[PDB]
């Protein structure tokens, strides 16, 4: 089963059949091959406010 | 014209705070006249579905929905360490509700809405067949979804083919003296119905 | 005194370890195994003047045994009590506590030929407790079905703690079945003080602050933010606390 | 893989500080009332690079290849009641110059004007205006793509008995001249022991 090393697993599970029906990628980190269990993840990571960016153009 | 017919599930109640709901198929409709007879006396079946969900608000309510279609919606648990109930999976006409936060629980499933229940972006459930329910916009959504799986027929009872998934990304908002019960309804028609292996009827 | 006593089919008489008998002796025979006595028949002898036994016939006979226990069903009267079933015996069951009758179904069995009885069918079926319901921010476990006899249990989601009963079971409740505790409800849990800085303050600090409620800082003017911007309350094992350290406000 | 790419996705813009957990993370506010000052969001153009868009559909593939290329989709829905009425101003500034600080300063960098009514959605599509063929998905400031903000326009108006505050949502994807390549492994991804 390819389901052990966490890449390949994650490449795979991209589609549902092997390719048929793509899949949003997993998100969040497996926790063992026999199920689809996880822990429950944040969306993304967090920024200062929702306008922020930060200035690139400084001396 | 005996299971292609439209069977119109339990309504909820779309609150100001619902994470969401979803809903197993065919299992949701293992009741649904001649469709749930059928079933029970074959081991075998295959059918399409017209998949219709109806939320009615006024101008002056503000909210959004998303109605999508997960084929193979294998969800995972609460605790990591083991597996799922059916009742945790589905109640039949009745819908399985979404959290807001982190669940516990013995063999229930991990129903914060955010993960969707199978370890993925919420807002990334666009790539299945989908559509939105802006209450500013439309009142309905529809959905013809074929049969899809890896094999030609299969077991209703022992598998479901997709999953309904209905999330409210904007929570419903409205005033002072608006209509505050503001339900979703779903009806479902199968489409194109085949049933082999007919023997006695199972039971559950 | 008489000698032995007439010979039996599928009888034995109780001799009490003695061969010569008394006149007016009264030897009861008592039937061998997978036989029973038939009801209005003479069982013993009796030794007469002359030295002769009374005339018995066989009075014993067939049956099957006592019908097996049921945990869905209890016999009826009279059959209760009986332990005589020849073939063709018909006995009749009714529903026990937890259990209610599925019409369509017989609740008779038959002695059959071979001296076991009929096939079982459950025509009396597990009487459901109610629909368990739902408890807000909190979930029901339901591992086995809602009929009589079964378990169910309450938990709370992140950020909630449970008050009330932890479980439930599905217990007989005179006519019907009835859930032995109601639905408990999930209170949210709220965090410890956000812990004020030197040379900042907390923007609109609130009374009560919940499961991933955030606290923003702010810097005094002239003093520079090391740190994070905000902190938020993190809850676990029905105990909040702040996601981490406030910043520092340097001057 | 790019037929996924093209299919839009909810971005997180409102990936503050809390609410990472939350649906409303997928939601931009918005209100009446005199807030033009007021800058309604903003985020650089790294699609699989900042927390805005690479956990996104978009993104997701993009952290499977190094280089990537094309123009992008940004859709933006209205979420509010149908009573209410507002114009926005969606801006895309290339690269070159500081985040716009006012709505005149982004008004001079590639804009739509977004009028709200039947039809709910505008698509600003961030065009391909890079020195370089290609993008790094690791980007550093020599690919940096510029950023996007939206200001209000006029601003939103409702009647009486109408919600003040509204929600937007912002959709990503990718145009059809859109491109990666040199597959690589995500990290997003990881374990310390075979599962
Ligand atoms: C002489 C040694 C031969 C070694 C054979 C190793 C592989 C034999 C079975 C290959 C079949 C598995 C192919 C991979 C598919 C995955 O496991 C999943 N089913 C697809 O998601």
């Amino acid at each position: 089963n390819a389901r052990r090393m966490v890449q390949m697993r994650r490449k795979l599970e991209m589609f549902t059949y092997v390719a048929w029906v793509p899949r949003p990628p997993r998100l969040c980190q497996y926790k063992n091959a026999s199920t689809v269990n996880f822990s429950s993840t944040n969306i993304t990571d967090k920024r200062d406010s929702i306008t922020h960016v930060p200035d690139t153009v400084k001396p | 014209v005996a299971t292609c017919r439209f069977y119109t599930l339990e309504s909820v109640t779309w609150e100001k705070d619902s994470p969401g709901w979803w809903w197993k198929f065919p299992d949701a409709l293992k009741d649904m006249g001649l469709f749930g007879q059928n079933m029970y006396y074959h081991y075998l079946g295959r059918a399409g579905y017209t998949i219709h969900v109806q939320c009615n608000a006024s101008k002056f309510h503000q909210g959004c929905l998303l109605v999508v279609c997960v084929p193979e919606a294998e969800m995972g648990c609460s605790d990591v360490g083991g597996t799922v109930n059916e009742h945790a999976i589905s109640e039949g006409e009745i819908a399985k509700k979404f959290s807001a936060t982190a669940t516990n629980g013995a063999h229930t499933v991990q129903s914060i809405v955010t993960n969707a229940g199978m370890g993925v972006g919420v807002g990334n459930l666009t790539i299945y067949p989908h559509q939105w329910v802006n209450l500013r916009t439309n009142n309905s959504a529809t959905i013809v979804m074929p049969y899809i799986n890896s094999v030609p027929m299969d077991n209703m009872f022992r598998h479901h083919n997709f999953t309904l998934m209905i999330i409210p990304f904007v929570s419903l908002d409205y005033s002072s003296d608006a209509s505050t019960y503001v339900p979703i309804t779903v009806t479902v028609a199968p489409m194109c119905a085949e049933y082999n292996g007919l023997r006695l009827a199972t039971s559950l | 005194d008489c000698g032995l006593p007439p010979d039996v089919p599928n009888a034995q008489p109780a001799l009490e370890g003695r061969t010569s008998f008394p006149e007016d002796t009264v030897i009861t025979y008592k039937c061998e195994e997978s036989f029973v006595k038939i009801p209005g028949e003479k069982d013993s002898v009796i030794c007469l003047k002359g030295s002769q036994w009374s005339d018995i016939e066989e009075f014993c006979n067939r049956s099957c045994e006592v019908p097996t226990r049921l945990n869905s069903a209890s016999l009826k009267q009279p059959y209760i009590t009986q332990n005589y079933f020849p073939v063709g015996t018909v006995v009749e069951y009714e529903c026990r506590p937890g259990y209610r009758r599925e019409p369509s179904l017989s609740p008779k069995l038959t002695c059959l030929q071979n001296l076991k009885w009929s096939t079982a069918v459950e025509f009396c079926k597990k009487k459901s407790c109610p629909n368990p319901g739902e408890i807000r921010n909190g979930q029901i476990d339901v591992p086995g079905g809602i009929l009589f006899g079964a378990t169910i249990s309450f938990s709370c989601n992140t950020g909630y703690k449970l008050f009330g009963s932890t479980s439930s079971f599905c217990l007989i409740s005179g006519s019907s079945v009835q859930w032995s505790d109601p639905l408990p409800e999930c209170r949210e849990i709220y965090c410890p003080a956000p812990p004020q800085i030197d040379n900042g303050i907390i923007q609109g600090e609130r009374d009560h602050y919940g499961y991933r409620q955030s606290v923003t800082y702010a810097c005094n003017k002239g003093f520079t933010m090391i740190g994070e911007h905000s902190i938020y309350c993190t809850v676990n094992n029905d105990e909040g606390e702040w996601s981490g350290p406030p910043p520092e406000c340097r001057g | 893989l790019m037929e996924i790419a093209e299919v839009d996705s909810v971005v997180p813009v409102n990936n503050v500080v809390g609410k990472l957990d939350t649906m409303d993370i997928f939601r931009i506010p918005v209100q009446s009332g005199n807030h033009q000052s007021t800058q309604v969001f903003g985020f650089q153009v790294q699609p699989g690079l900042d927390s805005v868009f690479k956990h996104t559909l978009l993104g997701e593939i993009l952290n499977y290849y190094a280089h990537w290329s094309g123009s992008v989709k940004l859709t933006f829905v209205f979420c509010g009641s149908a009573m209410a009425t507002g114009k926005f101003l969606l801006a895309y500034s290339p690269p070159g110059a500081n985040a716009p600080k006012t709505r005149k300063d982004a008004m001079l960098g590639t804009h739509v004007i977004w009028d709200v009514g039947l039809q709910s959605s505008c698509v600003l599509c961030i065009p391909w205006i890079s020195q370089t063929h290609y993008r790094l998905v690791h980007q550093d400031e020599y690919t940096s793509a510029g950023n996007v903000t939206c200001w209000y326009q006029t601003g939103i108006v409702v009647p009486a008995g109408t919600p003040t505050l509204c929600s937007i949502m912002c959709f990503v994807s990718a145009c059809n001249d859109f491109s990666v390549r040199l597959l690589k492994d995500t990290p997003f991804i990881e374990q310390s022991a075979l599962l």
